[PDB]
């Protein structure tokens, strides 16, 4: 949506949670810099009347503050001259049996925006847990249309933020731990009327296809591979759900996203490569027709599902300046490949110890396994880097062009995993392994890192005493700012990695800071109330270390520093 | 099994040792209730059927309504 690409280089405004279609996290503003954060103070606050985990961030748009909440997933307005004011309110009516059919805590990565146009006014999208999506009036709160996308009695969710382009409103999909089939949607923003359907697994016609589909990587697989792949009908329960983050080449009128994890867990229970989960898509605008398709966990064994944001770029490569995209999957991978080709250019280790891949073949785009990381039936795997939990999670992360650098908050997160049998049923939980997650090697659960992703090469790292969750903001001020799921909000010298200031909000961060201009002067906002899956054993008051996938056990210790809570912090100089 | 040799391009699955081609009839036969198997889509197809009453009664009234027995 081109109005909307333009709003989005107006400092004054956040309009997308990726802040552009490029995905950048990244501000112009300068007022906030390396040498005066250490004054920053808090200027402003709000309580969102939930608890349990806070995804995404405000957007701002023409002055006004859009907050949103998680289940039931309610949303307020806030003009900037008036902090104090509610301009509107949408509260909406869900059945609570929603939150039974969640895996990972009942979080929502937030609103989209789109400006006024020939549709006609400006609007506001929600994602809600019981699988609709809802256009509301951006000025006034008012419902303009609902669609229903997913089913929670199939244990079908939305956590994932809507995404705009052009006249379309794109719908992901949740529940990969239930056996739902992912698939992705495209709505038409004036009407609520279905565009097109592009799913994950089966046959081609389901999985939306151009005809020249993979033609500059015949290697990666073409056609009948959604049901070649699989044995039988087991595709039809087999995953794939996008619940991530999107990006758009205005341009080549391309969007990219990556399909989850296959289900089950259990993968002696699903022989075959399993695609097209844990792909890499370009998919045309329009019609929704995949002229690309990377797959980057073929026959997934450990849960690495592939939802990871995308954060595109351009840069050098072999001193051809290259049209890009990079993307830190749950795999411990870093990949970067050509966004208009999907040729892959590069897939480095996020951190060293990754051990279920002992290296990514550039030219065959494969990743070489190490059979001793394996998981299968009838064994305990002992030892596996990452955990399902990933090296990197649902944050959204930064880039510096100035610098080539992507600052990125890492998880260090290690397993065991046994599968174990079990029948499908509708509507009930479709996993199949019993985990056991602790500290990497390294000892630590959390680290920054800032790299530069063409060359693999690591400007900087630092350790964290928790999985970094929620993503960063960098800005032109040399700074990244990012939360921490013991509750802090901190930022950091780009150029370094040296600490320069931090606050102590009142509950842990697993969404990303925003920043805007607004009557010339900088904020940075930032939500706090804990949750997502680091924080279920404290959300469910949870005992049992292999409960809650697994995470209760690693995770143990988050609840000596972290209550439950839900509130906007807004920082000024 | 280390995912580089490749029965057609884009499926390099192989068995791991010991581990049987194919699951059915195997002891990790999943045992699929094609009833089951079949209800998301079954589920999506009315989903789909409500949402156009949705879209083809705003055409005709000039006004939203969810609701699909309030058509
Ligand atoms: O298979 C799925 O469709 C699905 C859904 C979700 C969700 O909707 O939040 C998560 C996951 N998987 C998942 O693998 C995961 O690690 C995860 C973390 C979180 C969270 O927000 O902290 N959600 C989810
Ligand atoms: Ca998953």
């Amino acid at each position: 949506n081109s109005e909307l690409d333009r709003l989005s280089k107006d400092d004054r405004n956040w309009v997308m949670q990726t802040k552009d279609y490029s995905a950048t996290h990244f501000s112009r503003l300068t007022e906030i810099n390396s040498h005066n954060v250490k004054n920053l103070k808090v200027a402003w606050t709000l309580s969102t009347g939930t608890l349990h985990g806070h995804e995404g961030a405000p957007l701002v748009v023409d002055g006004i503050m859009y907050i949103h909440t998680p289940f039931p997933n309610n949303v307020y307005a806030v003009d900037l001259n008036d902090t104090r004011k509610m301009l509107w309110q949408y509260k909406p009516k869900q059945n609570p049996a929603a939150r039974a059919v969640a895996c990972c805590d009942v979080v929502n990565r937030g609103l989209a925006y789109v400006p006024a146009g020939e549709h006609g006014p400006a609007k506001i999208f929600l994602n809600q847990l019981d699988g609709h999506i809802v256009a509301l009036n951006a000025k006034t709160g008012e419902e303009i249309w609902k669609m229903e996308n997913s089913d929670i009695a199939m244990g079908s969710t939305l956590t994932g933020a809507p995404f705009v382009v052009k006249d379309k409103v794109l719908v992901g999909s949740a529940g990969a731990e239930l056996g739902v089939r992912g698939y992705v949607t495209a709505y038409n923003i004036k009407d609520g009327k279905q565009e097109w359907r592009a799913y994950a697994t089966g046959p081609d016609e389901d999985l939306l296809l151009d005809k020249d589909f993979n033609k500059d990587n015949p290697h990666y697989g073409q056609f009948g591979l959604g049901l070649s792949t699989w044995e039988g009908d087991a595709w039809k329960i087999g995953g794939g759900t996008n619940w991530g983050w999107y990006a758009y080449d205005p341009k080549l009128d391309m969007i990219y996203y990556g399909s989850g994890n296959p289900a089950p867990w259990n993968e002696t229970m699903r022989p075959g490569d399993n695609k097209w989960t844990m792909t890499i898509w370009g998919r045309d605008a329009d019609t929704g027709r995949a002229k690309f398709g990377y797959q980057k966990t073929p026959h997934d064994e450990w849960d690495y599902a592939g939802v990871n944001y995308m954060g595109l770029s351009e840069q050098e490569v072999d001193g051809k300046l290259t049209p890009l995209l990079t993307h830190p999957d749950r795999n411990g991978l870093v990949y970067t490949l050509n966004r208009e080709t999907g040729a892959l250019v590069n897939a480095f280790k996020i951190d060293d110890t990754v051990n279920w891949v002992k290296k990514v073949d550039l030219k065959t785009g494969l990743p070489i396994r190490d059979p001793e990381y394996s998981t299968r039936m009838d064994h305990n795997a002992k030892g596996i880097c990452p955990s399902a939990m990933g090296y990197h999670n649902q944050g959204i992360e930064s880039y510096d062009p100035d610098k080539k650098l992507f600052f990125m908050g890492v998880n260090h997160i290690c397993m065991d995993w046994e599968p174990f049998m079990l029948p499908y049923r509708a509507g009930q939980f479709f996993v199949g392994a019993t985990l056991n997650m602790y500290p990497g090697p390294k000892g630590m659960l959390g680290q920054v890192k800032a790299m530069n992703a063409v060359t693999g090469k690591m400007e900087w790292e630092v350790p964290e005493k928790f999985a970094v969750w929620g993503g960063t903001l960098a800005t032109a001020g040399d700074l990244v700012f990012y939360g921490t799921l013991d509750g802090f909000i901190k930022a950091r010298d780009t150029r370094t990695g040296e600490l320069k200031w931090q606050f102590q909000l009142p509950s842990g961060v697993i969404g990303h800071p925003i920043t805007y201009q607004h009557n010339g002067k900088q904020y940075i906002a930032i939500y706090s109330g804990v949750g997502g899956w680091p924080g279920v054993g404290l959300v469910f008051d949870l005992k049992d270390p292999t409960a809650g996938l697994g995470a209760v056990g690693a995770f143990r210790e988050l609840a000596h520093y972290t209550q439950m809570g839900g509130s906007v912090f807004v920082f000024s100089l | 099994y280390d995912g580089t040799h490749c029965k057609a391009p884009g499926n390099c699955w192989e068995p791991k040792p010991g581990y049987p081609d194919k699951v059915a009839g195997s002891k990790y036969d999943p045992k699929h209730d094609p009833n089951e198997l079949n209800k998301q889509a079954e589920s999506i197809k009315a989903m789909e059927a409500r949402n156009q009453k949705r879209v083809e009664n705003y055409a005709k009234t000039g006004k939203f309504v969810y609701k699909v027995e309030d058509i």
